[PDB]
């Protein structure tokens, strides 16, 4: 939940799925909601 | 809590905000105390006297009587008419938000007064305070709780 | 010798209905065959099957509809692109990995406006066929992004009759101007999308009304010295605008759709706009020798972007104007071939149609063409042929040639000129082709073409095609086979009786409303012996009538050049049957749009005019796979689709 | 002159810092170089750009052509800027926009809608064939001859106005035809009516063009009156429906009054009965009602429910412009509000229909107005108090809380909330826990010097921004801003004590009870926040918080403000959370009363807190049965009206108090818990006696190649810096006719030099917003202004400045666009419209009057008062003129009476000529009735001299040769008056 680098992509039907982030992080996108292959970086969640 | 020694010695023109605001009677060991008595200023002081209009509530149908005051350092001497009435102030909380007056009869009758426009809750407070130490135990009529 | 063949589209689409056609020659009893398509590779999971029958009253050729169910298939991080396509039999078993698409159906996008103001609400639905262009009754997903990237609304919507009505998006008090798009998307199974576009403009007050117009919408040889623009302008009480200072500035620009230009600040020529009407003449060459550029022979399809400012002198308020751009043109002419595949068949007579069309794309009659061409044989030897010559019919703007190469030739260069007697040699119309000859280990070669066709084919008359066989080996050529290909479905498929007296033989096709808008004829003969058998195909494109399968018409009466406000009118709607039908209402200023028929051939997975270098090509470029027992030699690679190519 | 610009264009074609060069190069004659790059917020490279640009494009343009401006102006104006995407026309609406089943054949009838437009109707046929796109069909509606008016927006009372109108001819021959104007009672026009509107003077329009219409009136009476347009010809007849919207002289004021009706006393004392009392204020305008509109609604939150779910607007701060993001947001607060009153509370039974639908609707409502802030958001998804300008953190700390509070009914997207709230923590939060702004914008105006000043507003800011994060914490609970939360928390914690002023302890207690509600000093700052409480009444029936100290200020205010109700609605939400239920009712009490018809308050903060607590405070108590008879009546009056107010209907619409008399709302025992608010408007002819927080002047000039020049200035308050105001607000009435250049506001906000942060004109109005007002110096807006129509007798305009966020701190001044004077006569006819209505001295010594004439129009019924005064000085006030007189001899009083020898007032519209009074003469003056109103501490009636006053000139001698016999008679009438009493 430090600096894991995760992404945005689109699947084989064109839904977007978000990846890269362990359990327990968020995976945050600095970009604008239409890019559709981006990066971002995961932060802690609480519990 | 705190302290509720507040304004020595008690002048009553100090008490009545130099005649620019109202007050409206909250507590009162009179059982005739009228319902909704507010009295405001109804002129400019002219040397010891002072004209005040009391403003109060028979049933339904509101009422208002003209009265004169000439004051004496802290007592007031009230009157309309042939009709007079002493009071005193007892007690004027620090920033003449409320303040007790006594009134003098056979039995002598203790009311609390405050702005009508509010006072600071502490001094209103600690003008409950005096009121019900000078009332020892007497009946305390809310004018103000009467749908006014 | 016994053959099977086994035609299937050249990709399988997800939840579409494939038919698969079977064709076996050389048995006499009659026999079964499942056509299946399995899981890849290891065929344990059955996606589909069918059996076949083949006999004498079959005629040895059968058809089985098979579909790849989208809930059959894994979704998310492994998904599924290959499938088996397997053939089974008592007498063979051939099998073949096939390429998925998850693409299935259309969603058209339809906003009431293209451009709108703030508060305004925009009205959107959905039309939502399947791959079979049937209501498709899947449930839609339209996404709203405005003009920074931000997708600001989502909202789903179940779909009853192919008709989606959505909710009227609210465009805010304030909101962020510019280029918004919707898109449109299927929730389950499928990466269909559609995709619509609508603009949101501030309103801002004008003070009166600025109008450009030009000499000409293009710039041609003629005017390259001088170009007449007249600048207009009056009040919007009906009145002209009695004096007032016009400035113009020039630029050059390379697209329309990019709003980069090239401003020239030489041609900021300067006048005044008297009584309403303004004139002004720009020498193209003279500014043009800015920026570079120089000559006519650039700035081809480049445009001119012109700018207005008017100062009405009275009031001393400005209003703008602008024209994004008049391409320059070279020629008047551009040309295009039509029916005429770019491959060689030896020993028979080659045909080539060129056209020819103006700056509006428009078919220009009485214009000469001049062909001309280099043949290259099998021993590297040039020739260069005599030039010809044709006039553009006018009936149709057909210019026909035909022309004879001897049999050894296998690649023909050839050119095509259009014959002005009133333009230059520069803004003559040229265009250079480039044709292959169809490979033969045989020397067998086949060539089919329909008598003509122009007209273009009605449905409901024939196609009288005519099928020419060049070849050793003719004489023991049983039959003829065809398979007839529409919007990416093999629709019709069947033999004919070869007649021993004669050459060709006409092979009769009623056009049906399957074919429409466009389809595909694949013909092929067998030449069997000792070695392999082999398949000699040819293939052909039918541009047929665009003709609605329910066709609705709109009319209102009373039947007025112009009416009056508030006026009681009565619109009736008449359709062929029973069907739905959308209406609009919409202020035809705002258009100052959509083709459905064009955008509905793109599933046809065939490419050119048809043809190919050998039979696997001719397959390829007419969009199907097949499994054969005869020669399956192909190019590399070739396992997506043929692209469509452009010049 | 072209290379010297195009050395200058090329030089900053593709320069980072382009705009800076472009707008400094713009015009602006009031201000120099440095003046105007002392503004610029973008960095040294932008001040040297543009103080460069402006420099050269001032030398350069000494001396010009208008060819050459023009031509600089399009060197300039090409390569630097970029575009904007705007239409100059607009298209309406679509319609025919339905699905239909078409069984082979269906023909559908309707109404073209009324329009010039070519409309294009499109079919599209979807069935089991496939999609079929009909031919589409047009439809023209088009009209050759048409006659247009252009009515302005309002018009003063007595103003001669000049409507403009065209005719438009689009057939190729010209043609004759003839307008006619509608008469209406109370529209004087100078005409007479033939048979009743107007006369047709036969004109020819030529044609393809136009035709000018111009039509003089003048109204007497105040309100909308409809006024209709015939346009004639020898192929039709036409009708234009108007109107047109009268409006009173002076200003607009706005007094509210609130009371509760509590029938069984269950928050409080029993609360049954309340009067209204109906005064007459001191500078009323004469001849002009006094308005006033009753709402009584079913329950606290009912004024809001009634806001929302009644559609006919609607803004509960419509006093306060647009153009912040801030009122985008306020837009969506009272739909979230009333949203989360009727789902936490399931109370969707209210609605007689499908209880569904309705939720549906308002989710729908909800989602809209949230989306109205999406402009003032950058990439950064940081958010911009104004659209274009600087990223504020304050306003990205409001936006996230009211997108966290929505988030629970409309689903937010999480990842724009995260990039948001990490906007805030990881730029603009110190080490020591506080927030800072990056933005220019002061959303308050706090006490003490300018250390103490930064101190204050660190706490408010920090306790602003921790109240944004709380809000939206749940949507993207990271665990970097939980820690961001504790070191913020951590600072209020110690910063807050010992406070300096009311309004930063209340909503720091506020921000801390967000959190850890058990940490010591957390107890300590609500101990101090309980010791300023004010309380009216002992038991209290009211609690309430004044936004000062009580060591630093020890009066207690008469009248709400801003500040007090968000003050005193922080220190409920705090209580609130403590779950303190024995302390809030007062509070409760004060606040609901304090509430505006509309349902909101003064300004905007107050507005959404106090919703927040009357609301949060609703679902927290039981929700008790409604059932009151409620009874509505004057005194000396008719009863207006009574309704029984159940859960059935309670939002029940307002009634207009019509009458001039006390209005009584009473009930008898019931069960629930109403409101009762009544909203007074009456117009005012004077400023003087209100308190100006700001110095105002305003003028207009000639100027060379009219414009208005309004400047302000702010006046601080006690203890507070030089520094100027906070956000601001200068709104310039236009007189009527009169239309402002908006190019000169234009180019007031769109350039880095910026004097002005935002400007609109709405509704004849200028207004324009601003971050700060200075204190040091004046600030003026300048912009030119043009005649639209002709206006006679025109009336002032006003000049109003304000705090945003302090609409009480304000100064409110007339100005006139016209010098016109004099005012000396009306010359025969083309008159009767101004003399309509007002009075006529008789004529000098006349002895024709016949003594019983003059006692029957004495004796009439309709005539009030009639006797005899001496008139002892005159004065001239705005638009009006007032008379100080002595009354004398009483001849009749039919309503109150005045006592002989005291002071009597008489006001007559400036605009009367023939009523010419002299100081110190006597006059016998009769009419119908007064104003009586309380000065200082006794009574005074005022008279307006209208038609029917019947006045006359009064010598007191008899040396007036044949006067003798005049007074001979005016002595047998008074003499006979009162010796009968008819
Ligand atoms: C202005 O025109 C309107 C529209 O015709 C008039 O309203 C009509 O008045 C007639 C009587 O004169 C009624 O019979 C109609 O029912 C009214 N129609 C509507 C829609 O209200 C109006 O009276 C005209 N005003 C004046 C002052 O002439």
């Amino acid at each position: 939940c430090e600096e894991v680098i995760c992404h945005r992509k689109l699947n084989h039907l064109g839904e977007r799925v978000t990846s890269g982030c362990p359990t327990g992080c968020l995976c945050v996108i600095r970009e604008p909601d239409n890019v559709d292959n981006a990066n971002g970086t995961c932060y802690a969640l609480m519990s | 809590e705190s302290d509720c020694t507040g304004s020595e010695p008690v002048d009553a023109f100090q008490a009545f905000s130099e005649g620019k605001e109202a007050y409206v009677l909250v507590r009162s060991t009179d059982p005739k105390a009228r319902d909704c008595l507010k009295g405001e200023p109804a002129g400019e002081k002219q040397d010891n006297t002072l004209p005040v209009m009391m403003t109060f509530k028979q049933g339904t149908d509101w009422a208002s009587t003209d009265w004169t005051f000439t004051l004496d350092g802290a007592k007031v001497t009230a009157t309309l008419g042939q009709l007079t009435q002493n009071r005193e102030v007892v007690y004027d909380s620090q920033s003449h938000h409320c303040h007790v007056d006594k009134v003098e009869k056979e039995v002598p009758d203790y009311e609390m007064w405050m702005l009508d426009a509010g006072g600071l809750e502490v001094e209103v407070e600690c003008c409950r305070q005096k009121l019900e130490e000078l009332a020892s135990g007497r009946n305390q009529m809310y004018p103000h709780l009467k749908d006014c | 010798e016994q053959t099977y063949v086994i035609s299937a589209p050249k990709i399988f689409r997800v939840g579409a209905s494939e038919n698969i056609v079977i064709q076996v020659y050389g048995y006499t009893e009659a026999f079964d065959a499942t056509i299946s398509i399995k899981s890849y590779p290891d065929k344990k999971f059955s996606y589909s099957s069918g059996h076949v029958h083949l006999s004498s009253e079959n005629k040895f050729q059968n058809s089985a509809i098979l579909t790849i169910q989208p809930k059959q298939l894994p979704g998310g991080q492994n998904p599924v692109s290959y499938v088996y396509l397997e053939v089974v039999s008592k007498h063979f078993s051939k099998s073949k990995r096939m390429p998925i698409t998850y693409d299935n159906g259309f969603l058209f996008i339809h906003t009431d406006k293209p451009v709108y103001t703030p508060d305004q609400s925009v009205k959107v639905r959905v039309y939502s066929l399947n791959d079979d262009l049937k209501p498709a009754k899947r449930e839609t997903v339209l996404t709203f992004i405005d003009p920074e990237g931000s997708e600001v609304d989502m909202v789903e919507e179940i779909d009853h009759i192919g008709i989606i009505s959505f909710p009227d998006f609210k465009i805010p008090s304030n909101p962020r101007y510019g280029m918004w798009t919707i898109k449109a998307k299927y929730k389950e199974d499928f990466s269909t999308t559609g995709t619509a576009y609508f603009e949101v403009k501030e309103y801002v007050l004008p003070h009166f009304s600025v109008s450009i117009e030009p000499e000409y919408n293009f710039i041609g040889y003629k005017n390259f010295k001088n170009f007449e623009i007249t600048i207009k302008a009056r009040y919007f009480y009906n009145k002209v605008v009695t004096e007032a200072d016009v400035y113009i500035t020039f630029g050059i620009r390379e697209d329309l759709k990019d709003d980069q230009k090239e401003m020239m600040q030489t041609a900021m020529q300067n006048t005044m706009l008297i009584n309403g009407i303004a004139q002004v003449t720009f020498d193209s060459e003279t500014a043009v020798k800015e920026l570079s550029y120089y000559s006519l022979e650039d700035l081809n399809n480049k445009y001119l972007y012109i700018a207005v400012t008017v100062i009405e002198s009275t009031g001393g308020f400005s209003e703008e104007a602008e024209i994004p751009g008049i391409k320059y043109v070279l020629s008047p002419y551009k040309l295009n071939l039509v029916a005429t595949p770019l491959f060689l068949k030896p020993g028979i007579p080659y045909p080539i149609k060129v056209q020819v069309k103006d700056s509006l794309d428009q078919l220009v009659g009485g214009v000469p063409v001049t062909l001309n061409a280099q043949t290259i044989d099998v021993n590297q030897e040039t020739s260069d042929l005599d030039p010809s010559k044709s006039v553009t019919r006018v009936d149709d703007g057909v210019a026909s040639f035909v022309l004879n190469l001897p049999s050894g030739v296998t690649v023909l260069e050839f050119n095509v000129k259009t014959d002005a007697p009133d333009l230059p040699e520069e803004n003559q119309a040229r265009e250079g082709y480039r044709a292959i000859a169809y490979s033969s280990l045989s020397q067998s070669y086949l060539y089919i073409d329909w008598t003509d066709n122009h007209k273009a084919l009605l449905v409901g008359e024939h196609l009288n095609i005519i099928v020419t066989p060049k070849s050793p080996y003719i004489d023991k050529i049983t039959h003829y086979n065809y398979l007839i290909l529409s919007k990416g479905k093999i629709i019709h498929f069947g033999t004919r009786e070869k007649f021993s007296d004669a050459s060709y033989q006409s092979i009769n096709i009623p056009v049906t409303q399957n074919m429409v808008p466009s389809s595909r004829l694949l013909v092929y003969y067998i030449v069997t012996g000792e070695q392999t058998a082999e398949l000699v195909s040819d293939s052909v494109w039918l541009n047929i009538e665009e003709k609605c399968g329910n066709q609705l018409q709109v009319h209102l009466s009373p039947d007025a050049d112009a009416y009056s406000p508030g006026q009681t009118v009565s619109l009736n709607m008449a359709t062929g049957m029973d069907s739905w039908v959308a209406l609009a209402a919409v202020d035809s200023a705002v258009y100052g749009l959509e083709r459905v028929f064009q955008f509905l051939e793109k599933s046809d997975l065939g490419c050119g005019a048809g043809g190919g270098l050998n039979n696997a090509n001719v397959f390829h470029l007419a969009g199907l796979t097949f499994l054969t027992n005869a020669n399956a030699d192909d190019s590399q690679e070739n396992d997506e689709p043929c692209k469509e190519i452009l010049r | 002159l072209q290379k010297k610009i195009e050395e200058i264009a090329a030089k900053y074609k593709h320069s980072v810092v382009k705009k800076c060069c472009y707008d400094g190069a713009c015009v602006n004659n009031d201000e120099t170089c440095e003046q105007r790059a002392a503004r610029i917020s973008l960095g040294p490279r932008c001040i040297k750009a543009f103080t460069e640009c402006c420099v050269v494009a001032s030398q350069l343009r000494a001396n010009i052509s208008h060819k050459d401006m023009q031509l600089g102006r399009l060197h300039m104006k090409t390569l630097l800027p970029v575009s904007k995407p705007e239409i100059r026309s607009y298209f309406p609406e679509s319609w025919l926009w339905e699905v239909h089943l078409v069984p082979r054949r269906k023909q559908l009838q309707f109404a073209l809608p009324d329009s010039l437009t070519t409309w294009e109707i499109q079919g599209v046929g979807i069935s089991n064939t496939g999609i079929c796109v009909a031919d589409t069909v047009k439809a023209k509606v088009f009209k050759d001859v048409f006659l247009e008016m252009n009515i302005p927006y309002s018009v003063v009372r007595g103003e001669q106005i000049q409507l403009k109108g065209t005719v438009y001819n689009y057939r190729t021959s010209g043609m004759q035809f003839c307008v006619k104007m509608s008469a209406v009672e109370g529209i004087c026009t100078s005409e007479s009516p033939v048979i009743k509107s107007s006369k047709c003077v036969r004109q020819k329009v030529e044609g393809s063009s136009s035709h000018l219409v111009t039509f003089t009136v003048l109204p007497l009476e105040i309100g909308l009156h409809n006024i209709n347009f015939s346009l004639e010809t020898w192929f039709g007849k036409e009708i234009l429906v108007k109107t047109l919207r009268v409006v009173p002289e002076g200003v607009k004021r706005e007094s509210y009054s609130g009371v509760t009706l509590d029938p069984r006393g269950i928050y409080g004392t029993i609360s049954r009965r309340k009067e209204f009392p109906y005064r007459i204020p001191l500078d009323l305008v004469p001849k002009t009602e006094i308005k006033r509109i009753l709402s009584v609604k079913g329950l606290l939150v009912g004024e809001i429910l009634s806001a929302v779910l009644s559609q006919e607007g609607i803004n509960i701060l419509t006093h306060l412009p647009k153009g912040s993001a801030e009122a985008e947001l306020m837009s969506v607060v009272p739909v979230f509000y009333v949203f989360h009153y009727l789902e936490t509370g399931n109370h969707w039974n209210i609605f007689h229909s499908d209880p569904l639908i309705e939720k549906q609707k308002l989710k729908k409502k909800l989602k809209e107005g949230m989306l109205s802030i999406m402009s003032y958001r950058n990439a950064d998804y940081s958010y911009s108090v104004w659209k274009g300008g600087s990223a504020s953190t304050w306003l990205t700390a409001f936006a996230l809380r009211v997108l966290g509070q929505v988030n629970k009914y409309v689903e937010q997207n999480q990842n724009s909330i995260c990039n948001s709230l990490l906007w805030l923590v990881e730029n603009y939060q110190l080490d020591n826990g506080s927030f800072k702004e990056n933005s220019q914008y002061q959303p308050i105006k706090l006490q003490g010097t300018l250390p103490v000043e930064a101190r204050e507003n660190s706490l408010y800011l920090t306790a602003f921004t921790v109240i944004g994060i709380r809000k939206a914490f749940d949507i993207c609970p990271l665990v970097k801003i939980d820690t961001a939360l504790i070191k913020a928390d951590n600072f209020l914690l110690e910063n807050t004590l010992p406070a300096q002023s009311t309004f930063t302890l209340a909503i720091s207690a506020y921000a801390l009870s967000l959190g850890d509600k058990t940490h010591p000093q957390f107890r300590s700052i609500v101990s101090a926040l309980k010791r300023e409480a004010l309380v009216k009444g002992n038991p209290p029936i009211y609690r309430f918080w004044k936004d000062n100290l009580q060591h630093k200020d020890s009066s207690v205010p008469n009248t709400g403000t801003a500040r007090m109700v968000e003050t005193t609605a922080y220190a409920l939400l705090t209580s609130l959370n403590l779950k303190d239920i024995n302390y809030v009712n007062p509070v409760i009490k004060w606040l609901s009363e304090e509430q505006r018809y509309g349902g909101g308050f003064y300004s905007t903060q107050d507005t959404i807190n106090a919703i927040e607590g009357l609301t949060e405070y609703s679902l927290l108590v039981k929700q008790l049965r409604l059932s009151m008879d409620i009874d509505v009546s004057y005194k000396h009056k008719g009863a207006l009206h009574n309704y029984k107010m159940t859960d059935k209907n309670f939002l029940g619409r307002p009634v207009e108090v019509l009458l001039n008399d006390d209005l009584i709302v009473s009930t008898g025992f019931g069960s629930g818990l109403a409101t009762v608010h009544v909203t007074t408007v009456v117009h005012k002819t004077s400023t003087s006696e209100e308190v100006c927080s700001f110095y105002l002047k305003i003028d207009t000039q000639d100027i060379e190649a009219k414009r208005i020049v309004a400047c302000a200035s702010y006046k601080p308050s006690r203890e507070e810096s030089s520094s100027g105001s906070s956000h601001a607000v200068m709104d310039i009435s236009l007189p009527t006719g009169i239309s402002a250049n908006e190019e000169d506001l234009k180019a007031l906000v769109e350039g880095v030099d910026q004097l002005f942060t935002d400007y609109q004109i709405k509704d004849g109005h200028v207004i324009l917003q601003l971050n700060s007002i200075p204190s040091s110096d004046f600030l003026c807006v300048r912009f030119r202004i043009f005649e639209l129509f002709e206006v006679g007798f025109l009336s002032p305009a006003t000049f109003t400045v304000y705090e945003y966020h302090r609409p009480d701190k304000q100064c409110t001044m007339f100005y006139s666009t016209s010098n016109i004077k004099i005012q000396k006569v009306c010359e025969g006819a083309a008159c009767k419209c101004v003399e309509a209505d007002c009075g006529q001295m008789q004529e000098e010594l006349d002895l024709t009057i016949s003594a019983e004439t003059r006692k029957q129009t004495a004796c009439k019924p309709e005539i009030a008062y009639a006797y005899k005064v001496s008139i002892t000085s005159i004065t001239v006030e705005n638009v009006f003129v007032k008379y100080k007189a002595t009354l004398l001899d009483i001849y009749k009083t039919g309503e109150a009476v005045a006592e002989k020898d005291s002071e009597i007032t008489f006001i007559k519209k400036v605009t009367c000529t023939n009523a010419e009074l002299v100081k110190g003469r006597q006059y016998l003056i009769m009419g119908k009735e007064a104003l009586q109103i309380k000065y200082n501490f006794s009574f005074r009636y005022i008279y307006p001299l209208d038609s029917l006053t019947w006045i006359e000139y009064w010598p007191r001698d008899t040396t007036c040769s044949s006067c003798q016999a005049f007074l001979a008679n005016l002595d047998e009438f008074a003499e006979d008056i009162f010796l009968n009493g008819c």
